[PDB]
């Protein structure tokens, strides 16, 4: 279920799911580097009915994974609310900004 | 026979459009595809490396691209640049060095613009702190960051002034920047709150007139910024929606999702039914045509799953783009008329633009 | 049959067009160029593979030089992979699984042309 | 609270891994190697390889070697041809080795980028377009020899029975053997007698390689052999793959990396198609034929699944086949291959797949 765009934690992913790319939801595929910065989403947990903060750190420094492309936009907002915005490359400040895939890191309630 | 190069584009400038192909699946090989809108013919292309952005010089002679290189692509030193290309030969002429923070992101028009006088390129930076970058076209130089635009996003040129532009800020207002002849900030001003960021967020894409801009919101309201005077006056909301529209939850959706036909005041907007949180980038079920003076819808037509558009004021045309295919419409009357579709113009484009004709 | 510019565009832009008999690549005539001209801003290769193609319209066989156009990224249109009389790399100038842009100032492959040399 | 981490190793053991070299011909500047687990089809990772990359895994299984071309600005600027050494488990870049700017740019035949049996030297094909063989000393990270004696020859066939010897196919229809010294310089060489007629019965370059001999198939379905049990290579052939029934339906070989040998049995695998004529030598397989190279007779035939390239793993008795996009996994422990699974969408445009080495 984690490799589907409709998995609940992926509600503001614009990118390739890292779990389909040799990584997991919280680990970068081998040889790709986490972004220290990210957009954040608030996603509804369908089990407990509570909303959770998800941090969408990208994995960077390798060319596009190309698998499990998603474009979900729950509570996403334009660049004037920059850290809620997912039409920018969150690898933009990495040593190498080439975008590989997006992770869905659970922060908390 | 003898193979030769050095040739110019085969169709005249007034026939040309530019489809910015991000090639997201292989984003390091983005490019601009040049097409003839009159017959769908492919005319040529400009390579733009990683996540290129593109615009045509106001005078129609050059193509400006913005991109990122690294010495070994996925490793090595970063170089962010603007490139100047000859429009007729589709050849590289000049590289202008930028600081390594040009915006990397989807191809909204407002990320890479120019002043009305064509003397400055005006681009969005994100480090991830935001600022606006200014490039002096005549000098081939970066000037300096417009630091005043921190916490703001995107560039809306004021077509009634030679070197002024606005940006949308996190307080729901607009910041106006007026450049001097050297490209540095000569003055600035900040409007009152136009929209509630929390309760009625707007799409950044302006429906841009000569002295005002309209913006649509996530809930189908309209806001305006009038910059006829030295200070910007803001207004709204008014609704795009009648009761029937509201009962079926029609809202706007797309990327470069609006356009203004300036002579008539008709605003074009991609819309879809069954709106709710998370549908703001949905493809167009329909295109609505709004009279901005009477504030009523005058037409509605099938959207062909379009996401982005552009308007030509000089030929009374609208292009729409669904990511891969470009639709050409005649908008000389209230109801648009579909002329043709150019299939397979891109693999992943969210931006099309005409080659400028006239516009002085 | 010898002058593609006078022919039907749809005919010359087809992989089955008689003179395209050893093309591996994108036809330049679909890429903003013509059979014998590179698209704007792409550079002809000074070297090429050569194929021999039969012209069914006039019954004669012609030497065709497959020069590439170079220094722009892949055109992506009208990809062909025809192999008449094509041979492996130990007959190097008859071989079309190599980039004939390999010695250009910029070797990035854009598209392939089909230039009629003679009988 | 979860924390995102990097630095991880490939999640499946080396013995499960295969390497699909994706040319991405439509966007050839973003070629890459995709790493898959053949036991379950899981995607494990990838290595970027820029323009028209080639790949091989070190014989000891510890490193991945790539060969590619960069330019300072991709489509302009200074060219850099390189070999890169990558860690096989971390899929990270370690070292760049400079090459002269003439490495072969072309489709991914195995024989364009190989290594000596002892693993100490990388042996690669150059074309300027004049041909030569380049030698890279892995330990030193240096290009150490350029074998100009191989002018007019093509491709590299390592001899598995000698530590630093390989052969190449020459324009005279014979083989040139090169024996490198421990410094990577040519220590001796020899030329065979004519093996095949270049004009009348051209061979495919792909070897069906045994420990002490190699077999080659021809455009017309003949088989040639090169026995290198001694210092001088002894050549023979042709024998025909075809019986009279096969000839009546015009069966011939076709593909790219189109043959393989199971060394324990002597079985040779070949992609074949009916209705052969001039120009069909790269056609997808209608069938895979299984030949007994000792008796010089076919033993089995199975559907080809439109495959173009293959590779064999000796120790697990496996054959992979590849149709450009999908990888089929076969058990070849018995004379009839058995299809175990298909990995769909392994590449967009691949003509080469390879197993991770397990021999050492
Ligand atoms: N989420 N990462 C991303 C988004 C848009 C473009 C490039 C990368
Ligand atoms: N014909 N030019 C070509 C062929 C194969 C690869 C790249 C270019």
């Amino acid at each position: 279920e984690v490799n589907s765009c409709d998995y609940w934690r992926h509600c503001a992913v614009d990118g390739f799911l890292c779990s389909c790319c040799g990584g997991t939801t919280t680990t970068c595929p081998p040889g790709s580097t986490p972004s220290p910065i990210s957009w954040i989403g608030t996603c509804h947990n369908p089990h407990d009915g509570k909303d959770y903060l998800i941090s969408y750190h990208d994995c960077c420094g390798k060319t596009a994974c190309g698998r499990c492309q998603c474009n979900t936009q729950t509570r996403e907002r334009p660049g004037y609310e920059f850290f809620l915005h997912n039409d920018v490359n969150w690898c933009m400040a990495n040593e190498n900004s080439t975008f590989h895939c997006t992770t869905s890191v659970l922060v908390g309630l | 026979e003898v193979l030769t190069g050095g040739h110019s584009v085969s169709a005249p400038q007034e026939n040309r459009i530019y489809v910015m192909d991000s090639v997201f699946m292989h984003l390091t090989e983005s490019r601009v595809h040049v097409y003839d809108y009159t017959n769908g013919k492919f005319l040529g292309m400009v390579p733009t490396a990683f996540n290129g952005h593109v615009q045509v010089s106001n005078d129609g002679k050059k193509i400006y691209t913005m991109t990122t290189y690294h010495e070994r692509i996925t490793r090595g030193k970063r170089s962010d640049v603007v490139e100047v290309w000859d429009a007729d030969k589709l050849t590289f002429e000049k590289e202008i060095s930028l600081p390594p923070k040009r915006v990397q992101g989807l191809n909204y028009d407002g990320l890479f613009r120019q002043t009305t006088d064509g003397k400055f390129i005006v681009l969005q930076n994100a480090s991830p702190a935001t600022s606006i970058g200014i490039v002096d076209v005549a000098k081939g130089d970066y000037v300096e960051d417009v630091t005043a635009a921190a916490g703001c996003w995107s560039v809306i040129p004021q077509p009634n002034r030679p070197r002024s532009f606005m940006t949308i800020c996190g307080d729901g207002g607009l910041l106006t920047i007026n450049l001097g002849e050297d490209g540095k900030v000569a003055s600035q001003s900040r409007s009152k709150q136009m929209f509630s960021v929390k309760d009625d967020p707007i799409f950044i894409a302006p429906a841009l007139d000569k002295d005002k801009a309209h913006f649509v919101s996530y809930y189908g309201n309209v806001y305006s910024a009038d910059f006829s005077g030295d200070e910007v006056k803001v207004d709204g909301p008014w609704s795009l929606l009648n009761d029937e529209d509201k009962a079926k939850n029609w809202v706007p959706g797309g990327y470069n999702l609006v356009g203004l036909h300036r002579a008539s005041g008709r605003m074009y907007v991609f819309m879809h039914p069954d709106g709710k949180e998370g549908t703001h980038k949905f493809p167009a079920a329909e295109i609505w045509v709004m009279d901005t003076k009477t504030k009523q819808r005058v037409a509605r037509i099938p959207g062909r799953d379009a996401l982005s558009m552009t308007i030509d004021q000089q030929r009374n045309l609208m292009l729409t783009l669904d990511g891969g295919n470009v639709n050409v419409y005649d908008i000389s009357q209230p109801e648009p008329k579909l002329l043709r579709t150019i299939e397979g113009a891109a693999e992943a484009s969210l931006q099309v633009q005409f080659h400028p004709v006239g516009g002085t």
